[PDB]
């Protein structure tokens, strides 16, 4: 499932 | 002490926008918790994310403390006339990505719905279908621009 580890761009 | 919007209270759908840097032009989509009470402690909002979690393996859907400054409320439903628009390079968008919606603007349109999105802050450039996109609107001053 998306977490912001793998949501955010930097 | 603070008089709240309207819209915030516990249970409303809300998009929600971050201040962290990896997070620049995107909207998340969620749902509050908790709001200050006329009786409160705080300034800020409680908030869960539809689409992030604490964890990979999904049991538990992220939640935050945040700002009200960062919470608007769900986008406007998509009206008939925009239905009828076609999109333009120029337009500006949000795009669905990592679960979540993305500013930026059309640089090309090609064939078969399929255009070009220039992303600023993460110098991107990506394609997208038509049904991937929105175009993007402004919470200000307790109204959308364009308006409803």
């Amino acid at each position: 499932a998306r977490t912001k580890q793998t949501a955010r761009k930097s | 002490r603070i008089r709240l919007p309207p819209f915030l209270k516990p249970g409303a759908a809300v998009e929600i926008s971050s201040n962290e840097s990896g997070f620049r032009g995107s909207w998340y989509m969620g749902k509050v918790v908790a709001v200050p009470s006329s009786d409160s402690t705080t300034t800020k909002c409680e908030v869960e994310y539809t689409t992030l979690f604490f964890d990979k393996e999904g049991r538990k859907r992220l939640r935050e403390v945040v700002d009200v400054g960062q919470l608007r409320p769900p986008a406007p439903a998509v009206s008939e006339r925009e239905k009828r628009r076609e999109v333009a390079v120029g337009d500006d968008v949000d795009a669905f990505y990592s679960d979540g919606w993305w500013e930026g603007t059309v640089t090309e349109v090609m064939g078969d719905g399929r255009m070009s999105v220039y992303f600023r802050a993460s110098k991107e450039q990506i394609r997208f279908r038509r049904d991937e996109l929105r175009f993007h609107r402004e919470w200000v001053n307790g109204a959308w621009r364009p308006p409803i």
